[PDB]
């Protein structure tokens, strides 16, 4: 019967359709 | 036992046909698409949306209520 | 009843190669033919890819 | 002469699919059922591809499927289109049904009693192998469901017993299970083949409701290369969902591997079940509550002979087209309640759904057949 | 049961023959039947002359739908001239299987 | 990580963390500056190796994902110019019967 | 009227049902030889400096 | 009328053994086949346990 705290956004490198991992 | 010889009777009519190496298959494709749309969704906009259209409210009352008594309990936990 | 009889017009709907109704079709042959089945010979090719 | 009539083998085929008279106005919507029959041979061939690798070993099952969706070739790609490829097979099966209640397709009798039982055998199918992943939302769904069916007065104690080997899941509970998924598929797909031996012998139907005996075109080069085009088209949805966003329809709790030690806190299975879990829990008295889940399938069977009016089909009855917009809505509104926490209005409002999906087509569609009866003089 | 409101009814009559569309394809009203066994033998009972209009009505009231136009608003079939060349035809064949049905009974 | 708030009472080995279900986990704070030496040259700070074991981790945890994206892209240029040739063999053949007249003469 | 690439595509190679067949086989000769390069480049253009392949500079053959 | 010669599903069952013509002095070498048939369903449903707990 408490709350929580739901994280917020980051633009993450590789967050999108066509990107890729950063491998450094 | 029912292929195409044996079927219903009719009498008096007669239709007219082309071939397909004679035409051209896009007759102003453009410029009638868009009214049969236009002239058809307005009569059944009406038909499927007004019985659709009452759940938005309650789903939306119901979410607002909870997150109120869920996120701002302490309002009426007085001390 | 029977000797009259018109096709109707088919004017709108030809292609604009044999829509003249004064000269014949047979010069107007070979282009509707090689058009028309590039279509396919493209898909055999997509399906065989 | 014509080899195509003489021969044993491809007069029935000829019969069957190349020439058969078929009308010609069909809607797009007589496409789908084709599409299911896509997903049959796709479902039972990447199916075989698991069993081959799987282990029945209580605590050798969950680490199998993690090795496979690591450890071979391709292994990644396979797993997910059979997570993914029944998610589909169970969008075509609420359209293929929607429309027989709109294009009176009941009225063949029996078509539509061999139909409802294939219903039954694949909705359990599904159940029956979700279950061994061997995870914990597999064991906990399996002893909820599991602690109704024992609720009978004096069938529930012996029943229980027999498909867990004992008191609780062990080695000889995954086994059975296991045993299971093999036979209900097999089974299922020769009630498919009778379905069709029905068709035969009355035709396909047409979208306005009148007898055209006196026009109908073939089924070779029309209906042929419509189907085939719309069945690569099911093939960019499918595949833009599995190659681009898998994760979406599942569910982040068969990844800790299966434990008595701790309880899922928000238990609930996926989508495409809560319909039938949201009538269970919304009423006191378990032994009665199990009776009214059932209701619903055998709803169906009953709605023949409940027909009250002169014509085929709502395309000519427009005050009735209303009705049917507010069943769908109804069954919307009913599986957004059931996953997700009780609450003040949950149920109350749950409770609307379940009193109407009954009142809508048991006293309303039979009773407001008639008012248009009247006013057409039939 | 009332007369002098009854003009309000016959209004409502007029709407729902204009909200269901069968004049707008072409048709009549009991072009739109359902046929069952007793209207499958109040069919073969007609007249050669208006078994051949009922004909030709249908199969190009059919043919619109899969070319998804509709035909000239001056084309419409009329709410008073059309036509209920069937219903004496069928109430007979109902009038007569109630009597065998007595007969078995009792 | 924030110190705890006033009035809440709290477990001896418990520290207060308001990311957690509980509120509070045993996770005594594991990292912060400079606790590591980044071989490669760079300046250390807490957010930066965050960072990077972070992505790290995910990538442990689904390995398919550069593999994947390749694939959902030449699926989409191979398809997207096949699927175009289908339609017009299509319109080939429904375009025999949808030029016909059809008219009636008693 | 002059005629179209059409007209004498269909008089060299499409009117004989024993050559029509094989340019069918022709194109993936083609697309297989055109294709992986066509999407191979954009892939790697779109996202540059960020696969071991553009890392393996600084560690290959000594 | 004969249910069996009308009904769609049974019309298949009375052509092919309750009602076909058969010779007068068929021997028991011509017993075989039905025990091949026999034979082949044994083996299926035995060899589904040795793979069930295999
Ligand atoms: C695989 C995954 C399964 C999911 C597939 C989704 C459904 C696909 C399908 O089978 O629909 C066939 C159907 C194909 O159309 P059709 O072959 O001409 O006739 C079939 C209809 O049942 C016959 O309908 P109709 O032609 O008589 O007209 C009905 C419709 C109008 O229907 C149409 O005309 C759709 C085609 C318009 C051209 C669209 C061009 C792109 C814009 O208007 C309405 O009543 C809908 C309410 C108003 C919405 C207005 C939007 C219209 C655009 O697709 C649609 O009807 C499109 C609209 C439905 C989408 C609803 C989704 C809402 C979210
Ligand atoms: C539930 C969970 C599953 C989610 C699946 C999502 C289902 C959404 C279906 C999308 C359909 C809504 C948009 C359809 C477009 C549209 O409205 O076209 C209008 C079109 C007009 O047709 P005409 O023949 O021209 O009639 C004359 C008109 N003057 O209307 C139709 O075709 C209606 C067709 C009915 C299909 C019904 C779709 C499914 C609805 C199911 C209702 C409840 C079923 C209950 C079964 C539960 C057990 C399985
Ligand atoms: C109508 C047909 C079928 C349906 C709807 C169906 C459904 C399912 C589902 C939903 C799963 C869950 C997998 C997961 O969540 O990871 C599953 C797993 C499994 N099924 Fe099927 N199944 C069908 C046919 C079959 C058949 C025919 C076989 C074998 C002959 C089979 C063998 C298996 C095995 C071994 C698993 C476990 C493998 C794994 O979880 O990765 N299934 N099934
Ligand atoms: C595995 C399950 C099923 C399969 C493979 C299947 C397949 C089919 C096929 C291939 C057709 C004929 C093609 C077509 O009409 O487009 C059809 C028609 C039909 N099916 Fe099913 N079906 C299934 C389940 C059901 C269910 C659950 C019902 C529920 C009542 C049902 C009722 C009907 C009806 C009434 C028709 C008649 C279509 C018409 O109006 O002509 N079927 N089905």
């Amino acid at each position: 019967t408490d709350l929580e705290l739901h994280a917020p956004s980051y633009p993450w490198s590789h967050r999108g359709l066509l990107s890729s991992l950063d491998h450094t | 036992g029912r292929e195409f010889g044996h079927l219903t009777r009719m009498r008096h009519v007669i239709t007219y046909s082309l071939s397909p190496f004679e035409q051209r298959a896009f007759p102003h494709y453009f410029t009638k698409g868009i009214p049969n749309v236009l002239r058809r969704t307005r009569a059944c906009i009406l038909r499927v949306a007004p019985p659709f259209v009452v759940f938005y409210l309650v789903y939306t009352w119901g979410t607002q209520e909870f997150e109120k008594s869920k996120r701002k309990n302490p309002a009426a936990y007085e001390n | 009843s029977h000797t009259d009889i018109r096709v109707p017009d088919f004017s709108d709907y030809r292609r604009a190669e044999v829509l003249d109704s004064t000269k014949s079709s047979k010069e107007s042959s070979d282009a509707r033919k090689g058009f028309s089945y590039l279509i396919t010979a493209t898909t055999t090719v997509g399906v065989a890819y | 002469t014509n080899i195509r009539k003489s021969h044993p083998l491809m007069k029935i085929i000829n019969n069957a699919f190349i020439d058969l008279p078929a009308p010609s106005n069909i809607s797009s919507w007589w496409n789908f059922g084709s599409l299911l029959g896509i997903c049959l041979i796709l479902q039972i061939l990447t199916g075989l591809f698991l069993a081959m690798h799987y282990t029945s070993d209580t605590t050798t099952a969950f680490s199998s499927v993690t090795h496979i969706c690591r450890d071979v070739n391709y292994g990644w790609v396979i797993r997910y289109l059979h997570a993914n490829g029944a998610s589909m097979f169970f969008i075509c099966l609420f359209i293929h049904v929607g429309r027989g209640l709109y294009y009176g397709s009941y009225m063949f009798l029996e078509t539509w009693n061999i139909g409802v039982v294939l219903l039954f055998t694949v909705m359990a199918t599904a159940f029956m192998g979700y279950v061994l992943p061997w995870g914990q939302m597999s064991f906990w769904g399996a002893t909820v469901i599991t602690n109704l069916l024992s609720a009978i007065p004096y069938i529930g104690t012996d029943l229980v017993e027999w498909i867990w080997g004992g008191f609780s899941v062990d080695k000889a509970t995954l086994t059975r299970f296991f045993a299971f998924h093999f036979i209900l598929p097999f089974i299922i797909t020769a009630l498919a083949a009778v379905h069709l031996l029905f068709l035969h012998e009355t035709g396909s139907n047409n979208p306005t409701g009148i007898s055209s005996d006196m026009d109908k075109i073939p089924f070779h080069p029309y209906y042929t290369i419509k189907d085939i085009l719309g069945a690569l088209f099911m093939m960019l949805i499918l595949l833009i969902l599995v190659l681009f966003s898998p994760d979406l329809l599942g569910d982040p709790d068969n990844y800790t591997p299966a434990n008595p030690l701790n309880t899922p806190p928000h238990i609930k299975p996926e989508w495409y079940f809560l319909f039938a879990y949201a009538i269970l829990r919304s009423i006191p008295n378990k032994l009665g509550g199990v009776l009214a889940l059932v209701a619903s399938i055998l709803i169906l069977i009953l709605m023949p002979m409940l027909h009250t009016s002169k014509q085929r089909s709502m395309m000519f009855r427009p005050l009735s087209q209303c009705l049917f917009w507010m069943l769908v809505a109804d069954l919307i509104t009913l599986t957004w309640i059931g996953g997700q926490p009780v609450e003040h209005p949950f149920i109350i409002i749950g409770q609307l759904a379940s009193i109407l999906y009954f009142l809508i087509i048991l006293v309303l569609m039979p009773i407001t057949s008639i008012i248009e009866n009247n006013l057409l003089k039939w | 049961a009332v007369a002098a409101s009854s003009k309000w009814l016959e209004g409502i009559r007029k709407w729902y023959y204009n909200a269901a569309g069968f004049n707008k394809l072409g048709l009549m009203r009991d072009d739109t039947i359902y046929e069952d066994d007793d209207v499958k033998e109040a069919i073969r009972r007609l007249p050669e002359n208006l078994y051949n209009d009922r004909v030709f009505r249908i199969k190009r009231a059919l043919d619109l739908t899969m070319r998804q136009q509709i035909l000239p608003k001056e084309q419409w079939t009329k709410y008073e001239e059309d036509k209920f060349y069937l219903e004496p035809y069928l109430k007979e064949v109902i009038r007569e299987r109630k009597e065998r049905e007595e007969w078995a009974k009792k | 990580y924030c110190e705890p708030p006033t009035g809440v009472s709290l477990r001896e080995g418990l520290y207060f963390n308001p990311y957690f279900p509980g509120q509070a986990i045993a996770m005594a704070p594991p990292i912060y500056n400079e606790v590591l030496e980044f071989d490669d040259g760079t300046p250390a700070t807490m957010s930066q190796v965050a960072k990077d074991v972070c992505t790290f981790l995910r990538w442990a945890s689904e390995p398919e994902h550069d593999h994947r994206k390749r694939m959902g892209l030449k699926m989409l240029m191979m398809m997207g110019l096949l699927l175009p040739l289908v339609y017009a063999m299509k319109r080939h053949k429904w375009s025999v019967l949808k030029s016909r007249k059809l008219a009636y003469r008693p | 009227a002059a005629p179209t690439l059409t007209a004498r595509l269909y008089s060299l190679l499409f009117r004989r049902t024993s050559t029509f067949a094989l340019t069918i086989a022709v194109g993936a000769l083609f697309f297989e030889r055109a294709f992986d390069q066509g999407a191979d480049a954009i892939y790697e253009h779109i996202n540059q400096g960020k696969l071991w392949k553009h890392i393996k500079h600084k560690y290959e053959n000594k």
